[PDB]
């Protein structure tokens, strides 16, 4: 409205010396700026200058756009109504600038504006754009449509949240329209459009799906690669959620995306090749793929080299292998012909790169046909092996991976033929010089050591020299993966890790890397789970470690729940916390009480641990609470005499965490109870037992879950209880013999006593491999009680029989 | 017989893999 001279030439000089080169004049244009963006009239200015100043050139108005489109992303608050709609107006009314800088430079706007004042504050935006689709002149078309387009990509819950007033029942049917249209952009932008709302299972799309459907074919011929690649993700994203809509075309629709998958343009190919990620996740993928099988393997094959460009994430080659990865679990050792002929003309080729692909070929396979390559394992295994000293990285690293991919075939055959040189050359592997091969050396180790064991024992003193020593020649990316390749070896090795030697050679540079990091560095989730894994492996010893380690976790509790507490009170000036330093520190004090047990005391003593738990126990994220409910355990166990005053207060919420949709929650929920119970309680009991019932009847997680409710019932055993002997004892039949065992079956002996039942199991149960004396005579006078008390007992298994003679038959 | 925890499933997500 009221543009005067003296603020144009200022406004304009500014832009000017902002596209100065001195880097001088522009550090104080920023200042100059930083102090104009706060006045609206400023704003009103650079708007003006964009759109209306058609004397100026083209990077001076896109410039003022830009700097304009920046302060309504810092500072769209606080501008007046009078400023946003002249910017408003005059956007939607330039939106087909002849100029595409210009052009785009209004499309950011237009979009910048919708997402950070949200598309209700802006009530007319689609209509207009909507109606500016019909228009005649091609740049405004493909400007409105472009806006369209990028409102949907970001602000999809347009169908969903309803707040515009069904702001789709009208776009999409107009979308539709617009994929018969003459020019390749503007067909595109209708698809990529529609595309946004297809696995919402968007009500306005689903009932227009033949239309769409059909329009999707009749654009299969186009050969603008724009086109081809959205309508193959059209495709893609329909077969995961309107599977029956193209059943009656799958054979020509495979044929389709199977030519696409060999298509020159890599973005078109990648697009087709996800067809069969998500065709192999569908129950009828055999049957649809039955004529077209033994074309797809080799074309996923070959996809799975790297690119000549890659030869320096996602990509053909990774789509390609997850592809042939799910293919291979789908057909397991229906595949193997398919693919043995391939993998000979591969594992051994000249040229590197196709080497390569066939060792990522035989890893990628593993999984699904891991039975059917049992056979040609004592070939290739020694073979990959040999590979892992290949002059090439990349043969290297994938070497380490699919080797990896075969380590339990590996470790369950005698040691010295496979285990012991895979082992030896992965730990040489580690300290490659290539960063990629160190790397995947740790990782395929780490497997390794995972499924190993106490397998690792013999070698421990040279696996520790190796790990140590990557201390000093591992950056940062690789520090990570040496941290869990030392937490996953004390997890395999255990107490055997308790050695002087040991502790002394590994826990300085641990502690050096500790000192290095601050509370705020990420890079602690690793070290602390490290940690934590050292100290329960470690036992006695870490002693000369735990002060500082344990204050600086609860500081870490700590100041997670401050800012938590902050941000739920000012939302808009305090960032939420980051709760994993809070879950990881809790696990590391879970892990140092677990280790040290009742030695922990005197720190406890000192700490508020306690009362920082009871807010821990309390939070809406699943692995804060299992991680509290964890320590609770640990410290039930190592100091009751800090918890007991808590218990009362602390059991309501065990009560109201036995939810078994969160496993983990309610498992350590459970296990807590059983460790108080011990050290315990009448009251608390109606609370908890009817849900532990519950749980132990549930047929879902046949594992650890229902042992700890059994072993927790078990413990809740020295009550006046009144079935669910049959689920308990035949969890309770698979464990191996501890003490946990021994306190549930005391506590089933003592509540048989007072309610005798009527479903001898307990018997099948009571065959303990070497059961203390006081216990087994408690068993054989339950059962010498009964046979005071056959034709039943004929039914018993030989070993069951014979085992309930010489202790007790 | 015991509590779960996720340390080694939060390893094997940290871990290398080639797709």
């Amino acid at each position: 409205w009221k543009p005067d001279e003296q603020g144009l030439q200022q406004i304009l000089q500014l832009l000017k010396e902002s596209q100065s080169p001195d880097t001088t004049i522009q550090r104080t244009v920023q200042q100059k700026l930083e102090q104009l963006n706060q006045y609206p009239d400023f704003n009103n200015y650079l708007i003006f200058v964009l759109t209306k100043l058609k004397s100026e050139d083209e990077p001076t108005r896109s410039l003022s756009g830009l700097i304009l489109k920046n302060n309504v992303k810092a500072h769209f608050q606080n501008f007046p109504n009078g400023v946003t709609d002249f910017i408003k107006s005059e956007c939607l009314n330039n939106i087909g600038d002849s100029s595409p800088l210009i052009r785009a430079t209004v499309g950011i706007l237009i979009t910048t504006i919708a997402s950070k004042g949200e598309l209700q504050n802006w009530p007319d935006l689609l209509p207009k754009l909507c109606s500016l689709l019909d228009s005649e002149d091609y740049n405004t078309c493909e400007g409105a449509f472009g806006a369209l387009q990028k409102i949907c990509e970001d602000s999809a819950e347009i169908l969903d949240s309803d707040v515009l007033d069904r702001p789709l029942n009208i776009m999409i049917p107009k979308f539709l329209q617009f994929f018969k249209h003459s020019s390749p952009k503007i067909r595109s932008h209708a698809v990529a459009c529609v595309n946004q709302f297809i696995i919402s299972r968007t009500q306005a799309l689903m009932l227009h799906i033949d239309s769409f459907i059909e329009n999707l074919f009749a654009l299969a011929g186009d050969e603008e690669p724009e086109v081809r690649k959205n309508v193959c993700r059209a495709l893609v994203m329909l077969l995961e959620v309107r599977m029956d809509r193209l059943l009656p075309h799958m054979h020509n629709i495979v044929e389709y995306m199977l030519q696409r998958t060999q298509d020159q343009d890599e973005n078109v190919a990648l697009e087709a090749c996800e067809f069969w990620l998500t065709l192999a996740e569908q129950p009828i993928c055999k049957d649809v793929l039955v004529r077209h099988l033994p074309k797809l393997i080799p074309v996923l094959v070959n996809g799975m080299k790297y690119s000549d460009i890659d030869i320096i994430d996602w990509n053909l080659r990774k789509c390609s292998a997850a592809a042939l990865d799910v293919l291979a679990n789908v057909y397991r050792d229906e595949l193997l012909p398919h693919i043995l002929p391939l993998l000979k003309e591969l594992l051994f080729h000249h040229e590197w790169v196709v080497k390569e692909s066939g060792i990522l070929v035989l890893g990628a396979i593993a999984e699904g046909c891991m039975q059917g390559m049992i056979p040609y394992l004592p070939e290739l295994i020694p073979h990959l092996i040999q590979c892992l000293s290949d002059k090439k990285a990349l043969v290297r690293s994938i070497t380490c991976w699919t080797l990896s991919r075969y380590a339990h075939w590996v470790v369950s055959q005698p040691p010295d033929t496979y285990l012991k040189p895979l082992m030896t050359e992965l730990l040489k592997r580690i300290l490659d010089s290539n960063k990629r091969v160190q790397e995947a050396a740790c990782s395929a180790f780490a497997t390794l050591e995972e499924e190993a064991c106490t397998e690792l024992v013999p070698y421990l003193a040279y696996i520790l020299d190796t790990l140590v020593f990557a201390f000093s020649k591992y950056q940062h990316k690789n520090l990570l993966i040496l941290y869990d390749a030392i937490g996953t070896l004390a997890d395999s090795v255990g107490h055997h890790l308790n050695k002087p030697e040991y502790i002394q050679m590994l826990m300085p540079p641990l502690i050096q890397k500790w000192n290095m990091l601050k509370d705020e560095d990420k890079d602690l989730f690793p070290l602390l789970e490290c940690l934590s894994s050292v100290a329960t492996a470690l036992q006695s010893g870490f002693l000369p470690y735990c002060e500082p380690v344990y204050q600086r976790c609860v500081n870490l509790v700590q100041k997670t729940l401050a800012q938590a507490m902050l941000n739920n009170a000012q939302p808009d000036q305090y960032e939420a916390p980051d709760k994993d330093f809070m879950i990881v520190a809790l696990d590391l004090l879970s892990g140092l009480a677990e280790g040290l047990g009742g030695n922990i005391e005197q720190l406890v003593a000192r700490s508020n641990i306690l009362t920082l738990m009871y807010q821990c126990m309390q939070d809406k994220m699943p692995e804060v609470r299992q991680s509290s409910f964890a320590l609770l355990g640990d410290l039930t166990k190592a100091c009751f005499q800090h918890v007991k005053p808590c218990i009362a207060d602390f059991m309501p919420i065990l009560g109201t965490n036995l939810n078994p949709e969160f496993i983990s929650v309610c498992n350590n929920a459970t296990w807590a109870i059983g460790e108080i119970s011990i050290q315990m309680m009448q009251p608390y009991i109606p609370m908890v037992l009817h849900q532990l019932v519950e749980i132990i009847n549930r047929p879902n997680t046949p594992k650890t879950l229902l042992e700890n409710t059994a072993i927790t019932i078990g413990r809740l055993g020295y009550v006046c209880p009144q079935q669910f002997i049959r689920p308990w004892c035949t969890s309770l039949r698979n464990i191996r013999d501890n003490e946990e065992k021994d306190s549930a079956f005391r506590g089933i002996c003592t509540m048989i006593s007072v309610n005798p039942d009527f479903i001898f199991f307990c018997d099948a149960v009571a065959s303990w491999i070497n059961p203390k004396d006081d216990l087994r005579d408690m068993f054989c006078k339950i059962l010498h009680g009964f046979k005071n008390q056959r034709r039943f007992s004929d039914q018993f298994p030989l070993p069951l029989k014979e085992r309930l003679a010489a202790f007790y038959g | 017989p015991g509590k779960m925890d996720s340390r080694g499933e939060h390893r094997q997500d940290r871990r290398e893999r080639p797709y």
